[PDB]
């Protein structure tokens, strides 16, 4: 399975840069992932910061230098020459389609599998706004034409010996790390339900987008869109007969042995009445 | 012996009933005494199929069968047993219990009761083996009366041992399935006041 | 043609074909030469009753007595030496009702086994809008510009 | 939980199995009438015998809450 | 009094009665008193016996915890996460 | 024990003879 | 009809509608349904003695826009419940 | 010796063991022979396939007709017996296993062992070929039941029930129409027989943590 | 033998003799539930506690009261929730309900709010003392 695992400090170098030029609203900030690997599964450590510019009312104007910010990748290969280029990190908060057209000037200096991330200047949600895409030719639906498209693949962050504890050192404030996490997780899967609910929201803005003058529609999002029924709710009430009797054996078994090991603190008492016994010589 | 009286009957069947010698102790019991109860005992403990692969596998039978028939207890309860013949099992209750049970010295004291419970377990059994049955058909042959046969099976509801079909008026018989989410949840109502006896009893000057 | 009509065989062909055209069915030239009959229009017959089984078995729960044998190409007393042969397929097991003329091919099986395709439909929904939130702004070409 | 069909009752057999054995050890320990207090074993012997059972039991019992009841997030 | 209770007991005892029978049991000699009885209590009337139901509805009475309060598998989330609250502290 | 093992009604040797003496008469 | 037989709860069909319509008899029309089954069309299992048809599908049904009304809306309002529900979990 | 030790194996069971003793034996008349009679070592040999019946093997039973050393020039009419009823009580065919006993019991049944286990096996079989009927068959006629056995409605009624409770199947029987119904489903529960222990350990602990505030 | 057995004959003859031993303190009170189980725990020694009953065999053991009142006994528990059964006019066919699907939804439930509120009952007691 190909798996992206990005670095944190991925993350943390285009923060510099985006405070320095002032780079955001609908500007994209290019840059190059480092790693070594030769299996399907990706590993992004180093970065490094390509300078493009582009325009917001023209999205096919884009400059990006070849050979010339490679001689950071020379000056790196003396420093550490097992990685090499793996592929390439854009921004594209709106997702400009200026890299649908041209796959291969990015694969040319990238041996790997073609690979692009997205890091916004923003970065604020709750959710994992990171992605990632996969150029390969993919057959669609739609009745149009089968081109290169992106494949999104789930992402994460990179922890390894040097940043797991520098970054806690740096926070060393808000941990609770107990059996209470449980709380935090379901109530932040409740906000992931939330957080696909302002998703569909912007689903409904979909239907208002067909509202909307001369615009087209998705076949490949309605054949996602029409299995929501059918699927998963007085369907499932068949089969909510033995269904709520595995909830209930949970249950049980819980109850039962949660009262029996906290009777082993009765030794408080012994402890305190041994005290007064004690108390000869005080 | 201890085990007698609470009826437990289950540890005493690899001990008691299970006897390393062929031959008795002399001062603690006698060796006729020692064989009559493992026939005894083993049937109410033993399963069936344990019964040939347990009873008549000791040595201790086969030297009781070709000496002492005064027992009648291997010809008979073995026997209509293992066979699951309800109609020759009726006669032999009361010729077991005349030269066996009364002459007991430990089940002599609670002995009727203990018939009555096996008494309906071979039919129990063999009930499990057909589906549909009449009332009349083979309970004629077999030498007992239909009111009597219902008296004794209707007090055994309140003792929870009866999960089955039975049918007197209509007469059909059938059989059920005693394994269930029914008493797979009794074992929690069991342990309701059982378990919180100790807990708030000592509770109260200590902790 | 007839490895892809493994699902949809009504076997109601076989004899029709076999009839019309065996020159290298009961017969062969590079392979047997057909010494024996028995070797094959005996045995095409009883191969193609299980790969008419496999039809029946998979979307038909439940058949009639009498619709069955119709259906097979056979006779009752064909019918229920095969329902012998059941257990060394290996494949599929039927279980039959003679009372109510029922056969059924498929068993029932706990919700405990279920939960997997019960809690998938969510992942499903889980992974379409994370698809379709990508495959959206291809439609902003002409919303955006 | 998505991939729960078998494990649902290979959960059942570890809140059971192993959770027998801790019932055992459990009065099989404090059975000793010795005590005497003092040093003797006591740096840590006896949590594996009577009080990491209570925690063994609760080991079971965490991954009992884990997923606990209704995980669905109500519907059906 | 004595006869009132016995169409309380009816609703789970007979799904049908006949119009003879009624006199051995309710004392109604015309069958006046026995539908304008039944208009009150909501019993379906058809030719000959007279059939029983017995609907019940949403939202039974008080007592609350049983099909009153919406998610009643909200309190039990609260048994299993902040009934934990208590455990730690 | 309960009321079960204390009763004791000793019916049982008189219906087990009676109802052996009531099929052979049958014949 | 099996766009007539989805509205809300009913995922099945029975030999009434389905032979009506294509004037032919009920016990071809079970193996003639069967050629269409192995095109990817349903994945459900037709009965015989019930005489009724068990309906899996899979099939994407495109050309859409007159369901989206109901369709979309069915994902907020009912989906909305589970927000209103989930509320009161945010004690911690 | 070894072959008398045998023999006493028969009603103490333990045939691999016993096949051990027929083994060492069988080879050894193969190249003595001379003044003594050969076909004692193929009643030896019968002896070694009577134990397979009660082990219920199949590919070691082959192995013995397909090699060389075992088959050679020897044959006779108890070899084609014992041939013929070791893949019939793989198959369970009662009709076919009975049939070349009627002929051949003069040669194979003619033996007081032979005799005693076959009388047996003949009752064996005819648990294993009423096990094997009722496999592949669910929910049929007692009546045809009854024909495949040879047996009529009663006779069979007394052999139905009696393997009902030997744990070989679990079924039960409809008398009044002459049915069937399919029953055996086994389960798997820990919740009832495997939760017991947690009982008995309940109370037992709540006495010793109170005698040490005593 | 009598209330607990559910039988009339035997408790009119112990009340009779042992009277006396009822002039103690609220010893008579406690009579009327005596007699009221001998009606409700005397359906469970008849076999109605099985499905399939009739009321010809229901006659056998009620025959101390009377044919027609029989009707009056098991729809009387019925209501208060002892046994649901259905009654027949004709030949008194009676039906039983007897649930298998019990202890399955909301049934445990009563049972399981106890035993969640003992964890801590014993818990914090543990910080008193």
């Amino acid at each position: 399975h190909e798996k992206v695992t990005i670095a944190p400090l991925v993350l943390l170098s285009a923060l510099d840069h985006y405070e320095r030029t002032q780079t955001k609203e609908n500007k994209r900030c290019v840059g190059v992932i480092l790693g070594d690997a030769n299996s399907s599964t990706i590993r992004v450590t180093n970065s490094f910061a390509l300078p493009f510019e582009e325009d917001e009312k023209n999205s096919d104007v884009w400059f990006l230098d070849h050979n010339y910010i490679e001689n950071m990748n020379e000056m790196c290969k003396k420093i550490n020459a097992k990685e090499k280029l793996i592929g390439w990190y854009h921004s594209g908060p709106k997702l400009r389609a200026s890299d649908l057209k041209i796959n291969e000037l990015f694969k040319k200096y990238t041996q790997n599998n073609p690979l692009l991330l997205i890091v916004d200047v923003k970065q604020q949600g709750v959710g994992l706004p990171t992605d990632a895409y996969v150029a390969i030719e993919q057959v669609k639906d739609d009745g149009t034409s089968t081109e290169k498209t992106f494949l999104h693949l789930p992402c994460t962050i990179e922890a390894e010996e040097a940043e797991e504890i520098g970054v806690e050192h740096l926070l060393r404030d808000v941990r609770d790390q107990a059996a209470g996490g449980l709380s935090i997780r379901l109530t932040n899967q409740l906000k992931s339900l939330k957080g696909l609910q302002s998703k569909l929201k912007d689903v409904v803005e979909y239907l208002d987008k067909v509202i909307n003058k001369e615009l087209p529609i998705n076949h490949t999002i309605l054949g996602k869109l029409q299995d929501v029924f059918n699927l998963l709710n007085n369907l499932q009430k068949a089969l909510t007969v033995k269904t709520n009797d595995e909830l209930m054996v949970i249950y049980i078994s819980n109850l039962v042995r949660s009262i029996i090991a906290f009777d082993d603190l009765i030794e408080n008492k012994i402890q305190n009445k041994k005290i007064q016994e004690q108390r000869v010589k005080d | 012996i201890h085990c007698l009286a609470v009826r437990n009957f289950k540890e005493a069947a690899k001990l008691l009933v299970d006897s390393l010698a062929t031959f008795t102790s002399i001062e603690l019991t006698s060796y006729e005494s020692i064989a009559t109860y493992a026939s005894v005992t083993g049937l109410f403990t033993l399963e069936r199929t344990d019964l040939k692969s347990k009873v008549i596998d000791s040595p201790e039978l086969l030297s009781l069968i070709s000496t002492t028939a005064a027992l009648q207890s291997i010809s008979s309860l073995t026997i209509s047993l293992y066979a699951s013949d309800y109609a020759s099992y009726f006669p032999y209750l009361l010729e077991t219990y005349a030269n066996v049970l009364i002459p007991c010295k430990y089940l002599n004291r609670h002995a009727d009761f203990f018939v009555r419970e096996m008494r309906r377990k071979v039919y129990a059994q063999l009930l499990e083996s057909y589906k549909t049955l009449s009332l009349k058909s083979m309970a004629s042959a077999f030498g007992v009366s239909v009111a009597f046969l219902d008296n004794d099976l209707g007090k055994f509801i309140p003792n929870k041992q009866l999960n089955c079909v039975i049918d007197r008026v209509n007469g059909i018989v059938e059989t059920n399935r005693p394994d269930n989410k029914n008493a797979q949840y009794h074992l929690l109502v069991k342990q309701g006041d059982g378990l919180l006896t100790k807990l708030q009893k000592y509770g109260a000057a200590v902790r | 043609s007839l490895v892809k009509l493994f699902t949809t065989n009504e076997l109601m062909r076989w004899p029709i074909v076999q009839k019309t055209y065996e020159p290298v069915l009961n017969e062969d030239d590079l392979a047997f030469g057909g010494e024996a009959n028995k070797h094959h229009w005996e045995d095409l017959q009883k191969r193609v009753i299980e790969h008419n089984l496999r039809v029946i078995s998979e979307y038909y729960s439940r058949i009639t007595l009498l619709r069955l044998n119709e259906l097979l190409d056979l006779t009752e007393s064909q019918t229920e030496t095969y329902i012998s042969d059941l257990v060394n397929q290996g494949i599929i097991y039927a279980k039959v009702n003679r009372p109510a003329k029922i056969v059924n091919f498929e068993k029932p099986k706990n919700s405990s086994q279920l939960l997997n395709e019960w809690s998938h439909n969510v992942d499903e929904l889980l992974e379409h809008i994370e698809t379709i939130g990508h495959l959206i702004t291809k439609e902003e070409i002409m919303h955006g510009l | 939980e998505e991939k729960e069909e078998s494990n649902l009752a290979a959960t059942k057999s570890m809140v059971k199995i192993a959770e027998q054995y801790s019932k055992r050890i459990e009065e099989e320990k404090e059975l000793t009438e010795e005590e005497l207090k003092t040093r003797y074993v006591g740096r840590q012997d006896p949590k594996k015998h009577l009080s990491e059972t209570a925690d063994e039991t609760l080991e079971n019992n965490i991954v009992s809450v884990l997923t606990a009841g209704v995980n669905s997030v109500a519907i059906k | 009094a004595i006869r009132d209770e016995i169409a309380k007991n009816t609703e789970l005892s007979y799904d049908f009665l006949p119009l003879s029978n009624i006199k051995a049991l309710l004392f109604f000699n015309n069958e006046k008193e026995t539908e304008k009885f039944a208009l009150e209590r909501n019993w379906p009337i058809v030719n000959s016996k007279v059939y029983f139901n017995n609907q019940s509805k949403e939202k039974a009475d008080y007592e609350d915890e049983m099909m009153h309060e919406e998610d009643q598998k909200t309190n039990i989330i609260e048994k299993a996460m902040d009934y934990a609250i208590s455990i730690e502290n | 024990e309960n009321w079960d093992d204390v009763e004791v009604d000793d019916d049982f040797t008189n219906e087990l003879k009676a109802e052996l003496d009531r099929y052979k008469r049958e014949n | 009809l099996i766009e007539t037989v989805f509205v809300k709860n009913i995922r099945m069909l029975s030999f009434e509608d389905i032979s009506k319509a294509t004037h032919l008899p009920k016990d071809n029309v079970e193996h003639l349904v069967m050629r269409a089954i192995s095109l990817g069309l349903l994945k459900g299992s037709i009965d015989q003695v019930n005489e009724l048809v068990t309906i899996s599908w899979v099939q994407p049904r495109i050309i859409s826009g007159d369901q989206i009304t109901k369709m979309k809306d069915r994902l907020v309002e009912w989906n909305d419940q589970v927000e209103k529900l989930g509320k009161k979990m945010e004690a911690r | 010796l070894d072959l008398m030790s045998g023999i006493l194996h028969c009603e103490d069971k333990d045939y691999k063991t016993a096949f051990s003793y027929f083994f060492e034996s069988f080879e050894s008349y193969h190249n003595l022979t001379t003044h003594n009679s050969y076909e004692k070592a193929c009643q030896v040999l019968k002896y070694m396939l009577l134990s397979k019946i009660m082990l219920n093997l199949i590919d070691d039973v082959k192995n013995i007709l397909n090699a060389k050393y075992t088959k050679e020039t020897y044959q006779s009419r108890g070899i084609d017996a014992m041939k013929a009823v070791a893949e019939a009580y793989n198959n369970r065919s009662l009709l076919d296993f009975n049939t070349a006993l009627k002929q051949y019991e003069k040669e194979l049944m003619g033996d007081e062992l032979t005799r005693s286990h076959f009388n047996a096996l003949y009752d064996t079989l005819l648990e294993s070929n009423l096990c094997k009927i009722i496999e592949p068959f669910e929910c049929v006629e007692i009546s045809h039941i009854s024909k495949i056995i040879g047996l009529d409605t009663q006779q069979v009624e007394g052999k139905l029930s009696q393997m009902i409770l030997d744990k070989i199947f679990y079924g039960v029987l409809d008398q009044g129409n002459g049915w069937l119904y399919v029953y055996e489903t086994p389960n798997q529960d820990a919740t009832y027989d495997s939760a017991l222990e947690l009982v008995g350990q309940l109370n037992k602990v709540v006495d010793q943590l109170f005698e040490k505030a005593s | 033998k009598a209330v607990k057995l559910g039988d009339l004959k035997k408790f009119t003859s112990t009340i009779t003799k042992y009277k006396q031993l009822l002039l103690k303190d609220d010893t008579y009170q406690l009579c009327v539930r005596l007699r009221s189980n001998v009606i409700k725990t005397g359906i469970r020694i008849i076999s109605l506690t099985y499905k399939k009953i009739s009321l010809r065999d229901i006659c056998l053991k009620l025959n101390l009261d009377s044919e027609q009142t029989v009707e009056y006994m098991v729809s009387r528990a019925i209501r208060d929730g002892v046994i649901e059964a259905k009654i027949n006019h004709e030949d008194g066919f009676i039906e039983t309900t007897e649930l298998l699907n019990i202890y399955d939804s909301e049934d445990p439930q009563q049972v399981f709010d106890e035993r969640i509120k003992f964890a801590n009952q014993l818990h914090d007691e543990y910080l008193v003392s």
